[PDB]
C-alpha cells in the first residue's frame, strides 16, 4: 500500500459507514494463506501526532458456498483427498 | 469607525508600522491577513488594553463576515480576559461567541475548553467535570485539528488538582503527551513537569503497570534535564526492582506526599520482582522458595502470604502458593518494557528453540519420508 | 466491611476488633452495636459467628491456592491454635464447602484436589490451549509485519 | 434431441488462475497456517 490509499476509503464512506479494503494477489507465491484485508480506523498515536488514519490488518479466510464448487473444484481433479488420519496431519508437522 | 484605529495607531516604538497595514486589511476586506496580523498582535505580549477596545469591533467583524473560524476568536479573547480578570462577565461573552458562531468546524470544542480554562477560579470540583466531559464527546469526531486536545488536557489536569486520583494524572498525561508531537514550550517548564509527573504518577497506585510507555522518547528527553536521582529511582519501578537504595532515594529529596505511599511503594517493588525473576531467567525453576522472596523482597516469612497473594488479584502472576514447604509457585508471567540486553538475551534463548526443534524436526522428515512417499 | 469481602488476603482479627470495637462507643446511633454486641448471649454467638466469617473466607481463598499447607502454618495464618483449627476444620468440612485431606501424623494437610487422576485435561490444556497461543504467532505476526514494513 | 442438438464444452486453459484455485483452496484447508491444529486415555477408553 502506498500512502495515497488513505484517500480512497474516505471518499467512498458516503456509500458505506466503514469501507473494508482487500489486498489480493494474482500470482500465488508466499508465505501462506494469500491476499490480505484492512479496516479504516483512527488510533491517533501516543507520540502526539495529528489524528492518524492507518489501516489495521483484518484476518482473511476463504470460505465456501453451495453450488459454487461444481466447476471450481472440478477442474483441478489432480488432488488426493485427503487422507485424514495418516498423511494429512504429519505433512503439517513437517511444515 | 476608521478614526477608532487612528487614535490607537501609535502605542509606542514600532507599533504604527504594522498598524498602517492593519487599517488597509479591512478596507481591502481580506480577513486572513487581518486574522494573522491581529493574531500577531495577540501573539505580541500586551497589557492588553489594545485588544480589549477592539473586541467590540472584532465582535462586529464576526457578525457580517460570518465565515472566519472561531479558533481565531478564542485566541484573541483569552488575551483579553487577562485584562478583564473577571471570569464571570467573560463567560457570558464566551458563551455569546459560542451561540452566535455556527460552522461545520465545531465551535463547542473550542468554547468548552475555553469555558473550563476560565473556570479555574470557580474554583474547581463542582461544575468542572460536566463541561470537561462535554469536550471529548463532541471532540470524538472529528479530532482532525488535534491542537484543541491540549486545551482539553489543561482543564482536565486542573481537575486532578483536587487530588484527585494521582494514578489518573499519569493517565491524563497521555492526553497531553499524546495531544501534540513537538513540545513548543520551554523545556525548563517540562523539567519541573516530570518533577511532579514522576512523583504523582508513582504516588497513586490505581495504575498497576505505570511502566509501559515510561521509555517514550519525548518524556525521556525531559528526564535527561530532570534531577538524575529521580530518574534512577524511576528505573527501579520501570525495571529495577531492588535497588533498595533507589526506592529510598525518592523519600530523600522529596519529603511530602510520599509519607502515606512510602509503605505502599515498598509493596510495589515487592510485586515487581515476582514477575521479573521468572521473566529474566528462562526458568522453570517455576516454583520459588520463600527464602528467595525473603532475600530480594526482604520480607518476613509471615508476610509473604499477603505479598504474593495480592499479586494474584493485581494480575501479574496467577501462581498458587505451596504452603507445606512454604514455597511460592508461579504461573504465566508479566512482561514489562524491554532492554538492549533483553534482545540479546532473547536471541540466545528464543532462537535456541528454533535451532533445537528444526534440527530434530529434520529427523522426523528424514526417516518418515519413506513411509509416506 | 467490604474490604475483607473483596480480594481477601490477610488481616489481624484484633485490628478488625479495633474497628468494630469502636462501634460500641460510636454514635449518635448505637443501635447497630446494640442488637449485635449489646446483648451478651446474642453477641457471643455473633462474635464466634464473626469468627466464622473471617476464618472461612481464608479457607475459601486458600482452597484455591492449595496444593498443600502444613498444619503449623495454618495456626499462624488463622491467628489461633491448631486445636481451634481442627474445630474449624471439622465444622467447615461437614458443611462440605471445601474438600480437604487432613493428615495429623506429619502435619501435612491440603484443600482438594481429588487425588489427581486427571489425564485428558493435563494433555489437552497442554496441547490445545497453550499451543493455540503458539500457533497464533505467525497469524498476528504477519499482521504486525505489515505494520512495521509499510512505514519503515 | 428432437429440434435440438447439444454442444461440446471444453475448458481453454486458465491454469494460471487454476493453479492458484488449487493453492487458495488447499492452503485455506490446511490448518489455516498448517500450524493451528498441531479424551486422551478416555478417548481411548471410548475407542477401546
Amino acid at each position: 500500500l502506498h500512502k495515497n490509499d488513505i484517500a480512497i476509503n474516505e471518499l467512498m464512506k458516503r456509500y458505506c459507514p466503514n469501507s473494508v479494503l482487500v489486498i489480493i494477489d494474482v500470482k500465488p507465491k508466499d508465505l501462506g494463506l494469500p491476499t490480505e484485508a484492512y479496516i479504516s480506523v483512527e488510533e491517533v498515536h501516543d507520540d502526539g501526532t495529528p489524528t492518524s488514519k492507518t489501516f489495521e490488518h483484518v484476518t482473511s479466510e476463504i470460505g465456501a458456498e453451495e453450488a459454487e464448487e461444481v466447476g471450481v473444484e472440478h477442474l483441478l481433479r489432480d488432488i488426493k483427498d485427503t487422507t485424514v488420519g495418516t498423511l494429512s496431519q504429519r505433512i503439517t508437522n513437517q511444515v | 469607525v476608521p478614526g477608532f484605529l487612528q487614535q490607537s495607531q501609535s502605542s509606542g516604538p514600532g507599533q504604527p508600522a504594522v498598524w498602517h497595514r492593519l487599517e488597509e486589511l479591512y478596507t481591502k476586506k481580506l480577513w486572513h491577513q487581518l486574522t494573522l496580523q491581529v493574531l500577531d498582535f495577540v501573539q505580541d505580549p500586551c497589557f492588553a488594553q489594545g485588544d480589549g477596545l477592539i473586541k467590540l469591533y472584532e465582535n462586529f467583524i464576526s457578525e457580517f463576515e460570518h465565515r472566519v473560524n472561531p479558533l481565531s476568536l478564542v485566541e484573541i479573547i483569552l488575551h483579553v480576559v487577562r485584562q478583564m480578570t473577571d471570569p464571570n462577565v467573560a463567560l457570558t461573552f464566551l458563551e455569546k461567541t459560542r451561540e452566535k458562531v455556527k460552522s461545520s468546524d465545531e465551535a463547542v470544542i473550542l468554547c468548552k475548553t475555553a469555558i473550563g480554562a476560565l473556570k479555574l477560579n470557580i474554583g474547581d470540583l463542582q461544575v468542572t467535570k460536566e463541561t470537561i466531559e462535554d469536550v471529548e464527546e463532541m471532540l470524538n469526531n472529528l479530532p482532525g485539528v488535534t491542537s484543541v486536545h491540549s486545551r482539553f488536557y489543561d482543564l482536565s489536569s486542573k481537575y486532578y488538582q483536587t487530588i484527585g486520583n494521582h494514578a489518573s494524572y499519569y493517565k491524563d498525561a497521555l492526553r497531553f503527551l499524546g495531544c501534540v508531537d513537538i513540545k513548543d514550550l520551554p523545556v525548563s517548564e517540562q523539567q519541573e513537569r516530570a518533577f511532579t509527573l514522576g512523583l504523582a504518577g508513582l504516588l497513586g497506585e490505581g495504575v498497576f503497570n505505570f511502566g509501559e510507555l515510561l521509555m517514550h522518547p519525548v518524556l525521556e528527553s525531559l528526564r535527561n534535564t530532570d534531577r538524575q536521582w529521580l530518574i534512577d529511582t524511576l528505573y527501579a519501578f520501570n525495571s529495577g526492582n531492588v535497588e533498595r537504595f533507589q526506592t529510598l532515594k525518592t523519600a530523600w529529596g522529596q519529603q511530602p506526599d510520599l509519607a502515606a505511599n512510602e509503605a505502599q511503594l515498598l509493596r510495589k517493588i515487592q510485586l515487581l520482582c515476582l514477575m521479573e525473576m521468572t521473566f529474566t531467567r528462562p526458568a522453570n525453576h517455576r516454583q520459588l522458595t520463600f527464602e528467595e522472596i525473603a532475600k530480594s523482597a526482604k520480607i518476613t516469612v509471615n508476610e509473604v502470604e499477603l505479598l504474593v497473594m495480592k499479586a494474584l488479584s493485581v494480575g501479574l502472576v496467577k501462581g498458587s502458593i505451596d504452603e507445606v514447604d512454604k514455597r511460592v509457585h508461579m504461573t504465566w508471567v508479566q512482561p514489562r518494557v524491554l532492554d538492549l540486553q533483553q534482545i540479546k538475551g532473547m536471541k540466545d534463548r528464543l532462537e535456541f528453540w528454533c535451532t533445537d526443534v528444526k534440527s530434530m524436526e529434520m529427523l522426523v522428515e528424514h526417516q518418515a519420508h519413506d513411509i509416506l512417499t | 466491611l467490604l474490604k475483607l469481602f473483596t480480594t481477601m488476603e490477610l488481616m489481624r482479627w484484633s485490628t478488625l476488633v479495633e474497628d468494630y470495637g469502636m462501634e460500641l462507643r460510636k454514635g449518635s446511633l448505637e443501635s447497630p452495636a446494640t442488637d449485635v454486641f449489646g446483648s451478651t448471649e446474642e453477641g457471643e454467638k455473633r462474635w464466634k459467628d464473626l469468627k466464622n466469617r473471617v476464618v472461612e473466607h481464608n479457607i475459601r481463598i486458600m482452597a484455591k491456592y492449595y496444593t498443600r499447607i502444613t498444619m503449623k502454618r495454618m495456626a499462624q495464618l488463622l491467628d489461633l491454635s491448631v486445636d481451634e483449627s481442627e474445630a474449624f476444620l471439622s465444622n467447615l468440612v461437614v458443611n462440605k464447602t471445601i474438600f480437604a485431606k487432613v493428615d495429623r501424623l506429619a502435619g501435612i494437610i491440603n484443600f482438594q484436589r481429588p487425588k489427581d487422576p486427571n489425564n485428558l485435561l493435563n494433555d489437552w490444556s497442554q496441547k490445545l490451549n497453550s499451543l493455540m497461543s503458539l500457533v497464533n504467532k505467525t497469524t498476528h505476526l504477519i499482521a504486525k509485519e505489515e505494520m512495521i514494513h509499510n512505514l519503515q | 434431441n428432437r429440434h435440438y442438438y447439444s454442444i461440446t464444452i471444453n475448458y481453454r486453459k486458465n491454469e494460471l488462475e487454476q493453479k492458484m484455485l488449487l493453492n487458495l483452496h488447499k492452503k485455506s484447508w490446511m490448518e489455516g497456517l498448517t500450524l493451528q491444529d498441531y479424551v486422551v486415555k478416555e478417548m481411548l477408553e471410548l475407542a477401546k
